[PDB]
RNA sequence: GCGGUAAUACGGAGGGCGCGAGCGUUACCCGGAUUCACUGGGCGUAAAGGGCGUGUAGGCGGCCUGGGGCGUCCCAUGUGAAAG
RNA sequence: CAAACCGGAUUAGAUACCCGGGUAGUCCACGCCCUAAACGAUGCGCGCUAGGUCUCUGGGUCUCCUGGGGGCCGAAGCUAACGC
């Protein structure tokens, strides 16, 4: 089925009246491995809680990648706000040449040949978002055939 | 079923409090009053009631808001008329979204419907049975047409799609698709089967809403004479 | 042969079986068998999430231990199959498999690589009838790997291609059991290669 | 004074597309002409025609873009994403045929004139060509 | 960033990791640094709009036609030693 | 009217805040100085991209249209956010 990867957790603070008082963050991908993956950021008081929650979240809002031979129809380049992730395609052997948050995303969408950089400030949370946004702003030479047409 | 070259009441309402993307509805601005086209009422009214039908001919519901009080009725009675549910008093933020939770206040009210027969509602505390009578009058209150889903609705018919326009984004996000009865003051594009009409003065809000039952349970084998509220409108 | 040292504590901390010594890998002794543990004092202590890092490290680790290749000599061969033309995962385990060293091993001369490193170093071994004593010279294909003439019968290899009599040698090689030769026929092919390594996490190291 | 014309066009079109217009009048120019005729051919724009608005001559430009989707935002797929000058006064950009870039791997065109007229990058790759870099859209 | 009497951060020990006739340190250069940004950044509050004008040189320059062909593009050709 | 200054108070102290005086200065002419939270902390020019509304000032068929200017709310959009 469903590969996770569990790109970050963190554990954040709000503040009490004596004391600050926690909770955790997950983010993480969910992918088949053949052109599906989805982002999820799950947010709770216990960490395996949060984990799992952001799992459920991921499985909304999936995207189909068109993996075109392990790789890209094109380029994008995506700002997600002060983050740009810069996507490139590569011919076989290449490998994912990739950060460490859009490799689990782009690994479990089925990509194995990219180049790939990160700009911008480094927010993993932004990147990932930014990684999804690409991916979910591919066409292919089919798509963009039936846009144009007439 | 049209009503065809014919304008009852149909036509323009709202002043100058439109919205331009609404522009391509309005006939003119006849003394400080938007018209709308009265054409394009009838060509949006063919297509959508074309929907309409379909839809009711394979069997699914179609979830009926109205919450504003000119058609605070018309919209209880017509769905009543049909196997529909309506929202009439205010639209529950989530009752979409978060159906599978504002569900489960109905498994609390048809449990309570019936629970006003037990022997053990006399006995087991007064103070606790004064809670559980008004509760109970509470649920009837807002989840009175509700009750009728057990599942997401296939469609849901909007009266002004401006007004009650948190139940048009919580289709929208679930991929419900959204009819209306949409009027100037509101945002064409996020009414997928619009009828560009008027939603006040009840005239417009019966004449519209009446025909769309009409079509209704006519698929529903049925077909029925009137029966509403023609006069009950005043 | 190379590294030099207790061998299956290496077996151990890779996880897998890597039969690093022939025989007796096979037999109920390997400690993997009832010792599958990490070696020394946290080895039965429960394990931490290795980072993504960690993971390339021991992968390529488990590769380049299976060879007994030092790390430079290593690190040359991927340098070298990474500008080489074609794929440079696969590509890396020809060039490692090219070696005659293991090659000596595939025909079954020496029941183990460390074994075939001596038996190179100590010029037991002819490639096309001349002898060759250098343990990665590399055999290109349609060479002819030979036992050498005048070593022919020591109890060592004897009894070693006593049992080569009816086991199977690999695709990519022709043995003969009886002269003692056989032959390269084609740089192996990754599917060959039972590898219990995965070759791609290799690349990922090297890329840090 | 539009300092320039060519980009004053370019972007019209991208800010009457970015709100769906019908169509777009830019003033006229054979240029600006010869350039649309290639948005047309390319299927990035319905059509361009001769208008006029009041006395002094014009380009209208018709829009088009994708279906309407389901998901809140309706709002139609545009047909053209992307839109750029890459040659602009006061920095001119020319390519030899050896360099004439591969816009999206060629899900996109790349104008550029010649001197044997207005071209496609691949329209100029066959003729054996290069010029002056005008635009990239895609 | 560790050490303020239970230190996986100091010193030793056992154990482990990495390289191995080498292993470390220091020094220096490019990299990561889109951190001088042509590719490829910015200036309301993060550093950054000149106190305002007038105007010199300079940069830039609407629509149509024709000449030249300086930029630009194309073909052929000469040159681009050896080593690397 | 008021830096400095001279007194009176207040205070632990009071070179201050409060009170009574008080010169330069604040004023005018002419000549310097050239600074600033010289602020919209937002260079100038031109084109394009929903609308509502309040206001100053023109014009036309003056319930309304059409300019120039000053505010507010807001479409798309932009922004690290605030916000624009
Ligand atoms: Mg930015
Ligand atoms: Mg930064
Ligand atoms: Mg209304
Ligand atoms: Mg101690
Ligand atoms: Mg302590
Ligand atoms: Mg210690
Ligand atoms: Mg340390
Ligand atoms: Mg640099
Ligand atoms: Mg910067
Ligand atoms: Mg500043
Ligand atoms: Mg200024
Ligand atoms: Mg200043
Ligand atoms: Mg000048
Ligand atoms: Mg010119
Ligand atoms: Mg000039
Ligand atoms: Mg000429
Ligand atoms: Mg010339
Ligand atoms: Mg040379
Ligand atoms: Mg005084
Ligand atoms: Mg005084
Ligand atoms: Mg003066
Ligand atoms: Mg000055
Ligand atoms: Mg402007
Ligand atoms: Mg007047
Ligand atoms: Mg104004
Ligand atoms: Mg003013
Ligand atoms: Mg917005
Ligand atoms: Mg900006
Ligand atoms: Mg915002
Ligand atoms: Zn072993």
């Amino acid at each position: 089925d469903f590969e996770e990867k569990m790109i970050l957790i963190r554990r954040t603070a709000r503040m009490q009246a004596g004391g600050r008082r926690f909770r955790f963050g997950a983010l993480v991908v969910v992918g088949d491995r053949q052109g599906r993956v989805g982002l999820g950021f799950g947010k709770a008081p216990e960490v395996p809680l949060a984990v799992q929650k952001a799992g459920y979240y991921a499985r909304r809002n999936m995207v189909e990648v068109p993996l075109q031979n392990g790789t890209i129809p094109h380029e994008i380049e995506v700002e997600f706000g002060a983050s740009k992730i810069v996507l490139k395609p590569a011919a076989p052997g290449t490998g994912v040449i990739a950060g460490a948050v859009p490799r689990a995303i782009l690994e479990l969408a089925g990509v194995t040949d990219i180049l790939t950089k990160e700009l911008g400030s480094r927010n993993p949370i932004n990147i990932a978002y930014a990684t999804m946004e690409a991916l979910r702003q591919l066409r292919t030479k089919a798509d963009v055939e039936r846009l144009r047409k007439g | 079923v049209k009503e065809l070259l014919e304008a009852g009441v149909h036509f323009g309402h709202e002043r100058k409090r439109w919205n331009p993307k609404f522009a391509r509805y309005i006939y003119a601005e006849r003394n400080g009053i938007h018209i709308i086209d009265l054409q394009k009422t009838m060509e949006e009214l063919e297509r959508t009631f074309r929907f309409i039908e379909d839809l009711a001919m394979r069997g699914g519901t179609i979830l009926f808001v109205g919450t504003k009080k000119q058609a605070q009725d018309i919209v209880r009675m017509e769905a009543e008329r049909a196997g529909m549910p309506y929202v009439n008093q205010r639209w529950l933020g989530g009752m979409l979204t978060n159906f599978k939770t504002i569900s489960q206040r109905v498994h609390r009210l048809e449990e309570l419907e019936a629970l006003f027969a037990s022997p053990e509602i006399e006995e087991r505390p007064k103070k606790e049975q004064v809670r559980l009578k008004h509760e109970l009058e509470r649920l009837q209150k807002y989840l009175s047409g509700f009750r009728l889903l057990k599942r997401l609705p296939d469609a849901i018919f909007v009266v002004d799609p401006t007004k009650e326009a948190i139940a048009v984004r919580e289709a929208r996000k679930l991929f419900i698709p959204v009819i209306a009865l949409a009027d100037t003051d509101s945002d064409p594009d996020l009414v997928d089967y619009i009828i560009p009409g008027n939603d006040d003065a009840i005239r417009s809000i019966q004449l519209i809403l009446s025909r769309a039952v009409d079509l209704i349970i006519q698929a529903r084998g049925g077909v029925v004479e009137p029966s509403p509220s023609y006069a009950l409108v005043q | 042969g190379r590294y030099i040292g207790p061998v299956c504590r290496l077996c151990r901390r890779e996880g897998v079986k890597l039969y690093l010594k022939g025989e007796r890998c096979y037999s109920p002794k390997c400690a993997m068998e009832r010792r599958p543990y990490p070696p020394g004092q946290h080895g039965q202590k429960r394990a931490r999430r290795p980072s993504d890092y960690a993971v390339r490290l021991r992968e390529k680790q488990k590769l380049r231990r299976i060879y007994g290749i030092s790390e430079r000599q290593f690190r040359n061969l991927f340098e070298e199959a990474s500008k080489k033309k074609g794929v440079t995962g696969s590509v890396f385990l020809g060039l490692l498999e090219s070696r005659l060293d293991n090659v000596v091993y595939r025909l079954g001369f020496a029941v183990s690589r460390r074994q075939a490193r001596q038996l190179v170093r100590h010029g037991h071994i002819t490639v096309n009838g001349r002898r060759v004593d250098l343990p990665s010279y590399r055999v290109r294909p349609g060479d002819e790997i030979a036992v050498a003439e005048k070593s022919r019968n020591l109890e060592l290899i004897r009894q070693n291609l006593e049992a080569m009599k009816g086991r199977k040698v690999g695709p990519w090689l022709s043995l003969d059991v009886e002269g003692m030769k056989g032959k390269f026929l084609r740089l192996p092919d990754r599917e060959d290669l039972a590898l219990p390594v995965n070759e791609q996490l290799v690349i990922e190291f090297y890329s840090r | 004074m539009l300092t320039d014309p060519i980009a004053d066009m370019l972007t019209r079109i991208r800010n009457a597309t970015r709100v769906y217009k019908e169509s777009t009048d830019v003033p006229a120019s054979r240029f600006k002409e010869e350039i649309l005729r290639i948005l047309a051919r390319e299927g990035f724009i319905k059509g361009y025609e001769r208008v006029d608005v009041d006395g002094k001559p014009y380009l209208r430009v018709y829009l088009k873009y994708g279906p309407r989707r389901q998901g809140p935002d309706p709002r139609p797929e545009q047909v053209i994403h992307h839109i750029r000058r890459i040659s602009k006064p006061g920095r001119r950009v020319y390519v030899g045929v050896k360099e004439i870039p591969r816009v999206r791997r060629g899900l996109g065109i790349a104008i550029l004139s010649t001197s044997k007229g207005v071209l496609t990058d691949r329209e100029a790759r066959k003729l054996g060509v290069g010029g002056e870099l005008i635009c990239e859209v895609w």
